[PDB]
């Protein structure tokens, strides 16, 4: 019955002939077990499973059903199968080894897409994603498929936010591949309108991207140019002034642009379009026909120190001979980059006026110079960051005035309180400025003292007046104190230990 | 080397402060000397038959 079942099932029979003392045996288990041979052997074991289970099912329906406690699935099959069925199997293997017979089956390999099962289901998700976008983009730009796309949104968000270390040790090249294809289908999903939000899913997927350079094969090298053209379109329109092309894209631009450490991709759209996004920010120093910004400083801080994997601007901009045709970057502009930083350096020398009125939009413009161009080659050129830090201290001497902008200034203080070798001890000017901040805190203390003393015996609504004085005193004080307790007491205490004169004030 | 940060103003004390000699500083062996059966052992238990 078994052999006739093979002959009915397997129509694979080969044509062999026409019509008619003590050899020392070596070991046979020296070579490893591949996926193909174990697939074939477990296929023979699975054929034994299916045949014996079909015969058992025939017995079950033959004897009027009846309880069968051996009816347990393949996983909880006891050791009797894996012992005795494999005994009979290997007996058959050594039987067919002699007198010339064998049967072969197989196709598999552990890889980055197909038959490595985690990547198998990741690729199934990517395939269903691309197929679903291909289905739905005409049906977006005019069902059950609406639900069918609603649920894997949350599935991909959960599995990618949960697993982040899947990417960096483990893959051959799908870390670029599947991620960039998912990003491709996200960006063609972008302007096409859906109800449920995905931008957090896109943000965590972008967080999965850094944790190589081969993605011309992927669309991602071209997707960067797509998003740059989108940014130029929308920044020009907003300079003059739409379905989804609004400020919602800037959060994904933030999380994708924020790649300070693992700027791995080479894409090389380096200087032109980022500078093309820079100049609206200076044009947006005034209103200039713009509904009010949302992330001016956050969109400005995306400038890393020429960190598309490593670039540097103004030579291939103004020298298109070998750059655009033939590159001219990462070693050429030893001083060509630093001409506009030197222009920026002069403004803090001028900002001595009190209020936020002279710096309206400078809260977004000043910080990214301090962050990025300082940060590179700090061991080589520390006087630049020193001048920048003391200039920011002088500019926050404007913030020493009691009330400038409680919304912008502490947000920017959190945006850039950083110091490496700039404090009271690196800079005794910073010590005198800390003494000035102590005098400012004494002004706040006298103010709160007068307000509290006036609060006695039902003078006025102290929650409206004395409290509001304390609020406006505390919040910029919270910004300054967060900078202080962040890193001003990072090097002060070692000097206060070594001598007395570090923090006498 | 340091002791200028966290304890000198803060109660924490040098360990061998008021001594005239150091500690013995016991250490760990490598040779396997015999030792009697602890009766508390997980899975090695005897019986004086």
């Amino acid at each position: 019955e078994s052999l006739k079942a093979m002959i009915a099932w397997e129509w694979t029979i080969e044509k062999a002939r026409e019509g008619e003392y003590n050899p020392q045996p070596p070991d046979l288990s020296g070579v490893t077990l591949s996926r193909e041979l174990q697939a074939m052997a477990e296929q023979l074991a699975e054929n034994y499973h299916n045949t014996w289970g079909r015969k058992k099912k025939q017995e079950l329906e033959a004897k009027g059903g009846g309880t069968h406690p051996l009816l347990v699935p393949y996983d909880t099959l006891t050791a009797k199968e894996k012992a005795r069925d494999r005994e009979k199997a290997q007996e058959l293997l050594k039987f067919l080894q002699m007198n010339g017979y064998a049967v072969t089956r197989g196709l598999k390999d552990m890889e980055l897409d197909t038959s490595s099962i985690e990547k198998r289901f990741a690729f199934g998700f990517l395939q269903q994603l691309l197929r679903w976008m291909d289905i739905s983009q005409p049906f977006i730009a005019h069902i059950k498929f609406f639900a069918k796309i609603l649920l894997p949104l949350i599935n991909q968000y959960f599995t990618n936010h949960c697993l982040y270390f899947l990417s960096t040790p483990a893959k051959v090249l799908g870390s670029g591949g599947h991620a960039s294809n998912k990003e491709k289908e996200m960006i063609t999903s972008l302007f096409c309108k859906l109800a449920a939000l995905v931008r957090h899913r896109v943000s965590l997927f972008g967080t999965d991207a850094p944790a190589v350079a081969l993605l011309p094969v992927l669309t991602t090298l071209f997707q960067h140019i797509a998003q740059h053209q989108f940014g130029d379109d929308v920044i020009l329109d907003d300079v003059q002034v739409c379905s989804i092309y609004s400020l919602g894209t800037t959060k994904n631009t933030y999380v994708e642009k924020l790649r300070p450490a693992l700027g791995e991709c080479l894409a090389r759209l380096a200087a032109a379009m980022p500078v093309a996004f820079l100049e609206p920010q200076l044009n947006e120093y005034n209103a200039c026909s713009v509904y009010t910004t949302k992330s001016p400083r956050e969109r400005a801080i995306l400038g890393l120190p020429n960190s598309v994997e490593e670039m540097c601007p103004d030579i291939p901009v103004l020298d298109r001979l070998m750059a655009d045709i033939g590159a001219r970057y990462t070693e050429m502009p030893h001083v060509i980059e630093i001409t506009l930083p030197m222009l920026c350096s002069y403004l803090p020398r001028w900002w001595e006026r009190g209020p936020e009125a002279p710096p309206p939009a400078l809260p977004a413009g000043a910080p990214p110079p301090c962050t990025a161009v300082t940060s590179d080659h700090l061991n080589s050129l520390l006087g630049n960051i020193l001048r920048i830090i003391v200039n920011n201290l002088g500019i926050d001497e404007a913030t020493w005035m009691k009330r400038l902008a409680v919304f912008a200034q502490p947000i920017v203080s959190r945006a850039r309180p950083e110091l490496l070798h700039s404090h009271f001890i690196p800079t005794i000017g910073r010590l005198r400025k800390r003494a000035g901040k102590v005098v400012a805190e004494e002004e706040q203390l006298r103010l709160e003292a007068k307000a509290e003393a006036e609060e006695g015996e039902l003078l006025v609504r102290d929650e409206f007046s004395v409290l509001c004085r304390d609020l406006y005193a505390l919040y910029p004080l919270l910004i300054r104190y967060v900078d202080n307790n962040r890193a001003h007491w990072l090097t002060e205490p070692n000097a206060n230990a070594e001598e007395l004169f570090r923090m006498v004030g | 080397r340091f002791f200028a940060i966290c304890g000198l103003q803060e109660g924490f004390e040098p360990f061998a402060i008021n001594m005239q000699r150091p500690v013995t500083t016991w250490f760990s062996k490598s040779l396997p000397q015999f030792e009697p059966v602890p009766p508390e052992h997980p899975h090695y238990e005897v019986a004086r038959m």
